[PDB]
């Protein structure tokens, strides 16, 4: 059920529209979750839904966490990823489930979650390697002996989507260009309406700018850098649709410094 | 594809939003249709929808119509309905499809269109439509049907409820907003129309009223009042009246009929309108008609998927309507034995008002068919009504009524002495009311035949009602009914519910339970889209474990599972009771077999015997530990907290084989006790042929080896259809059996029969 | 202005009952003091009790403003926020108490849900005050209260707010008006504690007088603790703002009679009044006119300002009789006094004839009859 809390257009709409110091969203979140699950998973018999959400909230409260992506990742990682031999893995029984998830969500946040609050031995320097995998000695031996053979790779160029996210972030203007040149195409119109009825290229670009700003801000805080002042003025999420922020007459950019040259590298 | 053009929130939005003079919009349709179908029938493979719409417009252009409900309805009628023997009838092969559509739209407009463009030999509107089959018709004539499960929308079909809303618009508003605050309907509304809100609810309702008025004006073809010219934007119809030039013009106009909101009035009106539009239509009025029909559709869908409006059903008009429909168009009643289900009212006065309404409607219905000395020609009191009725005899020409009060189970509240205490307060109130009417007028017992406990099951387990049913029986209530197996957390949970109901309720031979879908559904087709684990209450979990062990004790091939369930149940009992000593599963059963006892018996006139039913238990010396544990379970705040608590269960916790063994044990108990099951047609089933009704009735390839015959009866209650009927679903069953199962029509008629006669045999009616 | 100065200084020296009072405009002075307050203490937007819907508790009004400013400092820049809504919800939940016409039995379990034992709204509100003082980092708060002259019954409610909710070490109060009205309010309430049957039974002089004595005793013991003497501010009257006959003049006022009046042509105050009376009374500069205008400046500030703000207004209007202009000012200023005096009310029926009867009556209620025709302003009645 977790998946919805990380994939819900209605949830995004509400969070983005609402203000930054309102607090106490649980009811709104719950409503958005049920609307979402209704949208995607129609067949759920409508009461399993309450059961699952209630169980989730029971988990959150009992483990003394707050509803939030952090706790969501907590539950997801503890449920899925384990450390065995070499690096973390996915348990064999829940593998299929894992793909059902990854169909809708990105692994990388989950992977960071697992490493951070459940790192393996402090002996294998883990370098991000996607996707995560289960373990079977037999299969592993077969791969070593015979290796695999790729014949069909034509979906997204030949890369996985999560890279395209960072690529657009590097090149957001051009990503907007590609979106718009095609947005006139009815098929794209149909898909956009189907997924986000009220998407439009305007909110497309707006969300892009917002995401860039959020990334920069949270990188600042992750480095623990003095929470720059204009956060105080920062009061509605929409304000991040702009490349900068106006605090008192003065416009402030969201850019910060990065340890790595490629601020867009998955590492 | 057609259905999307008549049922689409997005289509409604776009049409209402765009002005009345826009024109050249067919893109808005093709786009909006692809949307609506994407939401509703998501599974279509992204090209079939395109091709279907393309072929539809292809047909439209070829036949030289304009995209619109005229053409759509003409297509639908030519495709479904024919003129056959008596009135138009529907193709047997296409019947199921017609029902799939009726799940989305209303027949009446299609009906009028068929009359217009293909009238039969030179009719009175009658719903629902039917196919034909001579053998089935002969059977129905010789035996008539027997309605046993009709409680969905009061007991009426919705299409009338829409007209009722237009008759009392304000009232349907009131009902809407009072409940709009309730979370549940907020989710339902969002799921149906995201931007629904009571504001646009009112807007759409009053708009539809406006449209019907205006389109009726033109249907009478009356000199097209000037203010239509000012009428330019559909939202202009969101007001009770309109401003043309300084003046404010209403929409009311004179209609030939007195029942201005009658289904027959609507029939005649739409017939005339379509006749006038036989060759063409003003696009503005035609847009009015799309919007009207669409609004109807979505309101109706909301209603079906769902108090004051019901109270408005408290006149001897709705029930008389029910009875006239139950009777066919012929001299003899189409049905034989009707079950009249009614919601009890907490007021003695409301109770008696409802009862008198029902009784007077029935008496008038019977009078409309038989001539005889009525003593009180114009009765005014239930006493006079019964005085009239007792002179009636069971010839079978008319319907025979049996009346049953509903018991609605609400979720337990945050704080109370024991679970469902307040709900039990209310129910005892209703029951006292009922028994006291029985006292005052003993004659009703020939008419109030049984009491039923319905509504969503999880809000209360059955045992809450065993003392209620017992006291009612002693009051003189023959028969008892209780919904079960319909909805549940786990299939095992439903099975446990059903069996506990069996072993706890004061049910005698021939009693009837209800849905019992748990014993109908296979585990195979019970998991088809579900999560691999299921969260569910700790208490229910413990009950299920106990039940599993109880049942599988004797089965050698599941003894592993039985030992397991014993062990997990022990663990769960320790945690929930926070036990300090050791508890045996034997003791746990001793505790849980006590659940039929009233809380406030001795651990917390007619009600005496049950007040003291705790006395013999307490007298029983060895039951000490069970009694204390039961008391804790009822009262201990901690225990009730853990009871509310939830826990995951493996989807495949028990093998399908174990589940089937459990089900078959349950059916064994059922047959032992000679108890029947009202099975109506209804979520997971992609096709009806997957219906468990068949599994019981013994279909090769569907019935299971350990199956036993379960005395199933018919129920005219399909949640997601409009103008459903007992005859309609009799047709459903016959056709599906004949075609999808290839049985000869004689065979299929026999098969549906045995269910029909189960209904009669276990009829609750006085003998 | 010095009055408010010393007030601000004093209450600043009040934090190191807790109620200050201002006798008397009162509202103008109170607003002045509030703005002066803007040693960390926080003020509330003054509550005008006579401007509040007929059914709230003064405390709910207070709590509404409290929610506002607290959230405001909270919307600015949290673990304090949820704690605050805790007390907010507890109070609201226990808010019915003051309200209900009865006691509802089911409330017993609420009364048994969990440092004195019970649902004391006083302690709940004081916990609220503690939370707010913590949040806003102020030493305390003031609660400010308007005159109840337009509705003197509500202020009773304010006083109960005082005694049930305002016995705090973190709240100071500032009220204004006439303690006279508070007095009949509290005394009247007191008689409301008497049992009627007793009143209509035991109804002659001995116990009627002793009952009056006990009730007035309670009135005194009551209002006295309600308003500690040290905390009332007298506020200097207009005539004592000014020289009685020039042997005074603590902060002369000075007023502007024309529109131009460029801060130097403002015609004093006393001299302008003397002109108005003298040549509006054809009165010369003797002391009787002097004493008149002194007993004209002894009037309520609004009354004198209105009657001196209209007379010169119409004088300039006509300049593009003084005795008729000034009479028009007196009429519109004192019509109620003259009207209740039984004196001629109609204006077109003035003539001379009306005058004779008018003054002849005037002397009849002024007694006198020896120099009543003097029409001198020295009646013990201010009208
Ligand atoms: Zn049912």
């Amino acid at each position: 059920m977790e998946r919805f809390l990380l994939n819900s257009t209605v949830l995004l709409y509400r969070l983005s529209t609402v203000s930054l110091d309102e607090v106490s969203l649980d009811e709104r979140v719950e409503s958005s979750v049920f609307l979402a699950q209704y949208e995607q998973a129609r067949s759920l018999p409508d009461h399993v839904a309450k059961s699952a959400w209630s169980y989730l909230v029971q988990q959150i409260k009992q483990r003394n966490m707050k509803l939030g992506p952090v706790a969501i990742l907590r539950l997801i990682a503890e449920k899925f990823i384990k450390n065995e031999k070499g690096g973390p893995k996915i348990d064999l029984p829940m593998f299929s489930e894992w793909q059902t998830l990854m169909s809708r969500v990105s692994c990388l946040p989950i992977i960071a979650c697992h490493q951070v609050f459940n790192p393996g031995p402090a002996s294998q320097e883990y370098s991000f390697r996607w996707p995560l995998y289960p373990y079977h000695p037999t299969v592993e031996d077969y791969i070593t002996r015979e290796c695999l053979h790729e014949t069909h790779q034509h979906l997204n160029g030949s890369t996985s989507a999560e890279e395209c996210w960072l690529d657009a972030l590097k090149h957001p203007e051009a990503c907007l260009r590609d979106f718009e040149k095609g947005w006139a195409s009815q098929e794209m119109k149909q898909l956009c309406a189907q997924i986000d009825p009220s998407l439009t290229p305007r909110i497309f670009k707006d969300r892009l700018q917002i995401a860039c700003n959020i990334r920069e801000i949270l990188c600042r805080v992750a480095q623990g850098v003095e929470l720059p002042e204009w956060i105080a003025s920062m009061q509605n999420p929409q304000q991040l649709a702009n490349s900068t922020i106006l605090h008192n007459g003065r416009e402030y950019g969201f850019a910060t410094v990065w340890p790595i040259d490629d601020k867009y590298s998955q590492e | 594809m057609e259905r999307f053009l008549l049922n689409s929130t997005v289509l409604l939005y776009r049409l209402s939003t765009v002005s009345l003079d826009e024109v050249s919009l067919d893109e808005r349709v093709e786009s909006s249709v692809f949307l609506a179908q994407y939401e509703q029938a998501r599974s279509l493979p992204d090209h079939v929808a395109k091709s279907a719409w393309s072929y539809l417009v292809q047909q439209i252009k070829q036949r030289n119509m304009k995209l619109g409900p005229v053409a759509i309805l003409r297509l639908i009628a030519e495709k479904f309905i024919k003129n056959e023997k008596g009135g138009p009838k529907i193709d047997l092969p296409m019947f199921s499809e017609w029902q799939t559509l009726m799940s989305r739209v209303s027949c009446l407009p299609i009906i009028a269109c068929h009359q217009v463009f293909n009238p039969g030999p030179a009719y009175s509107f009658r719903w629902p439509l039917y196919p034909y089959h001579p053998t089935v018709e002969d059977y129905i004539t010789r035996e008539c049907l027997h309605e046993t499960h009709q409680h969905l929308n009061g007991s009426t079909s919705a299409e009338e409820c829409w007209l009722d809303a237009l008759k009392h618009p304000e009232a349907c508003l009131r009902d809407f907003e009072k409940g709009w605050a309730s979370q549940e309907m907020k989710q339902l509304c969002a799921q149906i129309d995201p931007s629904l809100t009571p504001r646009i609810f009112k807007d759409r309702l009053q708009i539809a009223c406006n449209i019907r008025e205006i389109l009726c004006r033109v249907a009478q073809g009356v000199e097209l009042p000037e203010w239509i010219a000012s009428m330019q934007n559909p939202q202009q119809l969101a007001n009770s009246t309109i401003l043309h030039n300084g003046r404010e013009y209403g929409f009311a106009t004179v209609w030939p009929i007195d029942d201005k909101y009658s289904q027959e009035s609507e029939f005649c009106w739409l017939t005339g309108l379509l006749e006038k539009w036989r060759f063409n239509a003003p696009e503005g009025l035609e847009r009015l008609l799309w919007i009207y029909l669409l609004i109807q559709n979505q309101y109706l869908t909301l209603l079906v998927q769902r108090t004051m409006t019901e109270l408005r059903e408290e006149t001897e008009k709705s029930y008389l309507s029910r009875f006239k429909h139950a009777h066919g168009a012929g001299v003899y009643s189409q049905v034989r034995y009707l079950e009249g289900r009614f919601a009890p009212k907490s007021d003695p006065n409301k109770m008696q008002k409802l009862l008198f309404s029902v009784l007077r409607g029935y008496w008038e219905y019977l009078s409309a068919h038989m001539s005889m000395e009525w003593v009180h020609e114009k009765p005014l009191t239930i006493s006079q009504v019964l005085d009239n009725l007792e002179l009636v005899e069971p010839h079978g020409k008319c319907v025979e009524l049996a009346l049953v009060p509903h018991f609605i189970k609400r979720k337990p509240k945050n704080g109370e002495a024991y679970p469902h205490a307040l709900l039990f307060k209310d129910l005892k109130n209703q029951a006292a009311i009922l028994m006291d009417m029985l006292k005052s007028e003993p004659r009703l017992t020939g008419w109030i035949r049984g009491v039923d406990a319905a509504a969503n099951e999880m809000h209360a387990p059955p045992e809450l009602f065993c003392p209620l049913f017992r006291v009612l029986a002693k009051s003189g209530i023959a028969h008892f009914t209780y919904h079960v197996g319909e909805d549940f957390p786990h299939l095992i949970s439903g099975i446990r519910s059903i069996d506990d109901a069996l072993r706890f309720l004061p049910l005698r031979n021939g009693d009837r339970l209800g849905h019992c879908t748990a014993i109908g559904i296979t585990p195979s087709i019970w998991k088809r889209s579900l999560p691999l684990s299921l969260s569910m209450t700790k208490e229910t979990r413990l009950l299920d474990l106990v039940f599993i062990w109880r049942e599988l004790r004797s089965h050698p091939e599941l003894l592993r599972y039985a030992s397991d369930a014993a062990i997990e149940a022990v663990r769960l009992a320790h945690k929930v009771f926070s036990l300090e000593e050791e508890v045996s599963i034997t003791t746990l059963d001793q505790v849980f077999e006590m659940r039929g006892l009233l809380a406030e018996s001795e651990g917390l006139s007619l009600w005496l015997e049950e007040y003291e039913r705790a006395r013999e238990l307490v007298k029983t010396t060895g039951m000490k530990r069970p009694l204390k544990l039961y008391k804790q379970w009822l009262t201990s705040d901690n225990v009730r907290k853990q009871r509310a608590e939830y826990v995951e269960v493996a989807l495949e916790y028990l093998p399908d084989e174990a589940v089937v063994a459990l089900q078959q044990a349950v059916m064994a108990k059922m047959a032992d006790r000679n108890i029947a099951i009202e099975c109506p047609p209804t979520s997971q089933y992609r096709n009806v042929s997957e219906h468990h009704i068949f599994r019981w009735m013994g279909l090769p390839g569907e019935a299971i080896e350990g199956d036993v015959p379960m005395s199933i009866c018919l129920g005219s209650d399909d949640p997601g259809i409009f103008a459903a009927d007992l005859k309609s679903e009799f047709y459903h069953l016959f056709v599906v059996l004949t075609r999808k199962f290839g049985l000869s029509p004689a065979d299929a008629l026999r098969k549906v029969a045995e269910v029909n006669e189960n209904g009669r045999i276990y009829r609750f009616h006085d003998v | 202005k010095s009055l408010r100065d010393q007030l601000v200084e004093s209450i600043r020296n009040s934090i190191a009952r807790n109620v200050f009072f201002v006798d008397g405009g009162k509202t103008t002075f109170i607003n002045s003091v509030v703005k002066s307050l803007n040693v960390n203490i926080k003020c509330l937007p003054t509550i005008d009790p006579t401007k509040l819907p007929r059914h709230e508790p003064i405390l709910v009004t207070v709590t509404a403003r409290l929610n506002k400013m607290v959230s405001d400092k909270l919307k600015g820049y949290r673990k304090q926020k949820e704690q605050w809504q805790n007390h907010l919800a507890q109070l609201q939940r226990g808010l019915h108490l003051l309200t209900d016409k009865e006691y509802k039995p089911e409330y017993f379990s609420d009364a048994l849900k969990l440092s004195i034992g019970g649902q004391d709204l006083s302690e709940i509100f004081e916990e609220l005050v503690k939370r707010a003082c913590e949040i806003l980092d102020c030493k305390a708060i003031l609660i400010t209260f308007d005159d109840i002259d337009t509705q003197f019954d509500a202020g009773w409610d304010v006083l109960e707010s005082i005694r049930k909710f305002f016995n705090s070490r973190k709240l100071v109060v500032v009220a204004t008006g006439d303690l006279r009205l508070y007095s009949q309010l509290i005394r009247g309430k007191q008689y409301e504690n008497y049992s009627k049957t007793l009143l209509e039974q035991e109804k002659e002089s001995v116990r009627l007088a002793e009952r009056g004595y006990m009730v007035e005793h309670l009135e005194q013991q009551y209002l006295l603790k309600l308003f500690p003497v040290q905390k009332r501010i007298q506020l200097k009257t207009m005539l004592q703002l000014v020289g009685e006959k020039g042997k005074a003049g603590k902060e002369e006022i000075k007023v502007k009679t024309e529109p131009s009046m460029q801060d130097i042509d403002a015609i004093d105050v006393r001299q302008a009044i003397g002109d108005a009376v003298r040549e509006g009374l054809n009165l010369r500069e003797g002391s009787d006119a002097d004493m008149y205008v002194n007993e004209l400046l002894k009037q309520p500030v609004r009354l004198l300002m209105q009657v001196l703000q209209d007379f010169y207004t119409k004088k300039y209007h006509a300049t593009s009789s003084v005795p008729n202009l000034l009479r028009n000012a007196l009429y519109g200023s004192m019509l109620s006094n003259i009207y209740r005096a039984g004196l001629n009310y109609e204006q077109h029926r003035f003539g001379m004839d009306s005058l004779c009867k008018d003054i002849f009556t005037y002397v009849k209620q002024d007694r006198d009859f020896n120099t009543g025709f003097y029409l001198r302003p020295q009646s013990e009645s201010e009208a």
